[PDB]
């Protein structure tokens, strides 16, 4: 996997190039922001169970169908392998946000997937709303907007760090389609 | 790529588990450390044409032989190809400096160059020796700072022992 | 036992690698991050008594149904153990603080809880109940700054999804 | 494997204890002399093929006994076994400084390797000076005192790293005895 | 699926052999015993309304605490998808009966059931008051025969073993 | 795999549904044929060395060309092959037969095979064959009309399992058609 | 020793499962089957020796090439031996049909039985002749009960089957 | 493993012998007992999860030093091992009982038992505690004298059946002796 | 196929290896071997239908009981089927005759032939005593030379041993 | 794998025929041409690691955008990997001509290269051009006209094994096309 | 030890097989291929010393750098130990001309060189300098025979190519 | 495994010796000895199944209790397994004629033969007589003294090869005792 670090390094390798002054200084700026990077890791891990809960229950409640009569959700069985599927996601996400970089998410979780899903007959379109959800979710708890359940941390703006987040849910839902 | 997060990170897939405490912790050791390590890469983007010549230079000094029929030097395309070399290598401990891990010279560098330099009588001592001097030329507070210096001779040495 | 230097060294192993630069960077990250856990750790070591107490009060306050016959409080012996785990939890809270991972807490407190808990009739939401009140009881300067109450909280919302 | 904190940890365990106070005040102490270690460890690394040659040269060179016809180190196959068992041995005793505990090397190096030594008739006196010789080697390079090779570092004093260092080769020697 | 025939079947492909003296006796046994637990089957089937209603009621009479806000019956909606699911075990129990072994309980009611009452802080005892009950109000000669009886509550006490 | 009872179960589930008297009744009739279903069985297995040599061996001398130089059955290796395929698939009707029910066969011997056998290829005009003369074999041990080996039972009809036992035998050769 | 009960227990013991209603029910088969395979050991217990040398001498008979120089037949000590394994086959029908499994047969007398024959020039056909005559020399209700003949022929039909 | 018939077939065996007269007789009294059996097993396994739990918190609250640091109960994964083994030893007691014979029970748990205790340091006292309290809760639910669940069978004797169970476990205890 | 080089080649492959010294000398040793055996194969090209015809007479004059109904040679089509088999085994000796090794041998005849002789009540001693009339009714100087014989006469002995 | 003489055979079974004077023949002079080929094979193998080594240089002078930045050859790792294939490829080929057959070849090197090769993004044009210049050493040093190493063998012709062996290069570049 | 008769019966062994026609064959090639090296074997065993001086003389001569501070011959002692390693290296040529094989050569000089001479800074154009000295020294008749030549310069070229 | 020559050059490597002069000798005689060495090896493997059946046959009739109940060539499965024993212990055999030496044959087979058939109860007396038979056996027909079957070579002496025959299956007995 690669890092937002190695990345750059892949790019300068393509040119046969030296990281200098120029391409160092937005890495830098990332240094600068990693305590908030940090804060962000830590408000979606430490509410990963109510994340991926909230979110298949939610895929569920807005289409029943899931868990009637051989819905794709039905039995306790496929309940849970969507429930470890839904936290399989998150837990990638997590590595992207702390890598600062989508290479572990694409390689190790988001290859293969619509291929599997087609093949063992779960509906994409349900898959896709539960990212969504989970989405929303992880981005309140990174800005600290969620309604039950707040995070002190130091006052001050995470809004790059809850769309690049947001990014990395939204590279899920485009593998799927 | 190895690196402090790439490392932690494949430790947590391996057990399939979220980012924890021990793994954030570690990611700050990697900001604490970058101001010296992309010290020594900046000066490295900024003064490698002198540091690749006068590596190059001091191979050739010290190994005369090299320019001799049916050695590694004997012809003007051949001595380019070994500059060349050192310039490579040089890149790719600026790329360790800007990770802050081994893993460009690991993939780029160090896998497969035995076998390279085996097949195409290329001696290690060359190499070995070029990397020695760049390392011990080097000096604090002039060219970076102490710290910085750390850095630098460690991946140099790092290279050295992937080569003895 | 995971902690920064643990993991780093079980993948060093696992390669054959000596200790190298992330390795090394991963650590300082330990000698950055210490000062927060380790204040958390001892206003946990002096106040834990009175801790342990609220967070069994509330256990009962909130499910009064446990001292009913049959269920998990429903002697005296039974509600001291209850008291008891809390306490056992925290004490393993304060070793995380301590040794900068989840290690004390994986190896023993949460590997095979869940079929103890299940053998035993032992509600996990109880357990849940226990550790977010604690956890939003804390707070900052009061208590601990507000990088050891970052830290306290990670541990016990790590046993919360451990529960959950 | 522990550190010196889970080792800590387990010592307060066997009481029930919490860590605070007393413990807590040689833990802070071992994180203030952090940046010495690291460089202690460095020393090492920096060095690791030219400690392991040197000691498994100077095994021989001082028993050449070992290169003769039926000596262990004859053939290139014994040789390159021997340096790399030299190899191995320090890389467990940089782990085990890295950490600041023993248990590492006991655990994953030392433990059985009498007896592997002993099945195989590798002779252990033999390894006992190859050990030793990697400890003056290696001691030199934390203390800045090694005759052909410098190390620059902060000025002060790292006797007890280099004493701790050597610990740790004493370990693998009475492993052997 | 789990019963008396597809478990030799599946030992006699094991071994690459055809059926043999010791499969076809097992299958004889699941003759003699068929009516007996059809004869529960058939009693379920007409009856399972009654049991599902009394079952549910006795729930939330045990555990009036599940209507409690932030529990798992605080809703309409969540207190009829409790009923629901002892409905599907109590469907799931006359299809095991019908086959004459554990399959449809194993397959469709028990395998992930921990993890997604964990997930969703569905507490496990619930489920055990509702089948207890079941088990115990169940009578021979009244509702069925005595043998009926054992196979109906086996299968019952089959499933409160797998959640306790 | 499904036996006759859980193949019930499966269509019940698929409409939320439970077993009871109506659909209960066919199952019990299937119950009373218990003892002769068992007959049918061992009427197969009792006779299953001469069902397989017969039918390979039939399948060859309708078709010489199988043992003339590149044939498929030429060579006492694809000749043992071909024998126990032969044996493969009348085992696995036989477990049907036990089961009341095809999955088994389908699931554990047919899904794949006419890709196997185009793969190697094995004539399935040739395979087809061989199965409809294990057929014919089969069903007369079943009928108690074999020509040269007579079996007692008790006096009845057992027309039903004989349609049956040629009706998995058929679903072998529809799935490499 | 392959019986009803041993391949029920060795396959709920690789799922790490109790014994449960299938298992159970299986085990009932025993019960119902057991009449009439214990007729048939029976009946061959008291005749075993008749039985024996009715099928030792239609072998001879149906091939007297047997008894000539260089065949397994050609002294008095080898055809002993023969009619002793026949011996040998019955008894372990007999004791097939007391356990209500293949199991005796399976490994008493099945196993390795292809390589013995061959290293000692021993034809198969002259073993399926003795137990296909053995087979239909038998008749119900003369020797046993038709339950019984028909338990008694499948084991002579399973050794057929296996030499063939 | 054998059963209680294939025990008589060995010992037949070890003397040539013919199974008829007085050895079936003994064996067709097994049989007319066989409901009872069934009936005892069934006894046990409906109650595995109450038998297994109450065995190890009685041999707890017996022993309390059990579960202080340092004692071999202590942690929830010292706890989990100790209640699986428990399971594991009614487990197999329970095929023992069905089979009618001991050599599963042997076989498949017992051997090597005490010498993986030791090697463990699992007090071999406490474990024999626990099977001990086991043997009197299985003993009262197939006698039907349980305190606090009662089991509804034909009205009869279950003496030697209950006997069978506890001896049992009382190889279990001997094994670790 | 197996061969003297085939032999070597797989050996080689399996450790990643150039052919060296040993392999080449087996080669030779091929070449030193091949006019004897070679001599052989073209005496048995020339000469088959009567060596064919002799062993198949042999084997009914052997064995007269295999024309009787129900045996292997019942039929005339039947019989030539046998007198077919010979031919069969005898072009593959002259097959490994030419290629110096059992391989012709090995995946043509042997390999299965138990199995299917077994199934079609095939007696092995038939195909052996067609084999043991051949070898020794072969002589040198007659029929070929000595060392050509010695050839001939083991690989009749390596599918004797395949079928004892 | 074949040899020469197993190919015939396999010719000769194919007509369900005998091999004798007019096949055995042509035979007779590949045993006449042995020790020929044993020189020829030798005479590749003496210079196995200068042919790769040479073949793998030549590619890439003609072409240096291999070694240039994202190159195939680029990093030492491809390098490596480049020379290993080259290896393999010769190895492969002498032992088809030491085999008197290309099968093994084929069967063990060839089949599936070119997929291979598309899959890694290897470049056919370039393989086949080290192959070629493979192809004209080998065949120098089958010759004895290699211009810096000679091979003393008894005077002869050797025009054939040298053909011969071309055709084995021939064929790699073929399979690759 | 790799030779022509270790490599068929490691071959024969790993398939469970008697030697047959192609492995006697192969041992037949070391009876015709002996006398040529067994004639080498004898030549360098009188010559040895004085084919160790020459390549010894050699590599210095072509490698006086070797001689200077810091290098594999910077004292007499290193010096000696070289052509020491040049007739430890003749020694197991003179033993893989007595076996037919690269045994010797494989298990005993080759096997684990190239990390050997890594460590020790020993250049591995030194030693192929000593053996193409050798290789190309000798000649026929004067030396040995033509095919003697033959043997000893294969060996001499197969350690070039391991070191290469 | 070693063969004569390897034999010859491990004991010249003891004493860092080359090999020629009275060494050379000795294994120019063993060469010119090979032809017979090459009829003896095929005096064998020619009647490798007649020594084997012969040889246990012999053994259990010279020992009838053997094959009573509880013997240990009881059953076809443990008859089996012996006859198998004597076929490996006499490929070995010729392994080590075929190559001079007996390391195949104490390696391979011999270590650890006592331990396993002490450990499975296999009665070492009576191996010991059927390794003497086939020792009788395989003598005869090296010798070409074998009553029933002759071998046809070149007139002359194998009294030496006879005896080194012999001398390995001594050594198989002696490694039971």
């Amino acid at each position: 996997m690669l890092d937002a670090f190695s990345k750059a390094v892949v790019s300068a390798d393509q040119k046969t190039g030296y990281i200098g002054g120029a391409e160092l200084a937005a890495l830098k700026t990332y240094i600068a922001n990693g305590n908030k990077r940090l804060d962000a890791v830590n408000a979606i891990t430490s509410n990963a169970s109510c994340i991926v809960s909230d979110a298949v229950s939610g895929m569920i409640c807005e289409n029943p169908g899931l868990i009637s009569a051989g819905g794709n959700c039905y039995t306790n069985r496929r309940m849970a392998a969507c429930l470890r599927d839904g936290e399989i996601v998150l837990r990638y996400v997590t590595y992207a946000l702390l890598a600062g970089d989508a290479s572990v998410l694409e390689d190790r979780c988001l290859n293969g997937l619509k291929e599997t899903y087609m093949a063992l007959g779960v509906p994409i379109p349900s898959a896709i709303r539960a990212v969504s959800i989970m989405k929303a979710s992880a981005v309140a708890f990174i800005n600290n907007t969620a309604s039950k359940r707040k995070i002190e941390t130091p006052q001050g703006d995470c809004a790059a760090l809850a769309s690049e987040a947001g990014s990395y849910f939204d590279m899920a839902a485009s593998a799927l389609r | 790529m190895k690196s402090v997060v790439t490392t932690v990170l494949a430790a947590a897939d391996a057990a399939g588990r979220f980012p924890s405490g021990s793994d954030l912790e570690s990611v700050q050791g990697n900001i604490q450390r970058s101001a010296a390590r992309l010290e020594a890469a900046e000066k490295l983007a900024a003064g490698h044409a002198a540091v690749v010549k006068e590596a190059g230079d001091v191979v050739f000094k010290k190994y005369p032989y090299l320019k001799t029929a049916g050695e590694a030097g004997d012809s003007a395309e051949k001595v380019a190809k070994c500059y060349r070399d050192i310039d490579h290598y040089m890149r790719l401990i600026n790329y360790c400096l800007v990770v802050g891990g081994t893993g460009p010279l690991d993939e780029w560098g160090i896998s497969g160059a035995r076998e390279v330099y085996r097949a195409l009588n290329l001696p290690t001592a060359a190499y070995v020796a070029a990397f020695q001097y760049t390392r011990d030329r080097a000096c604090a507070p002039r060219d970076m700072g102490p710290q910085a210096l750390t850095e630098f001779r460690s991946y140099l040495d790092y290279v050295i022992n992937a080569l003895s």
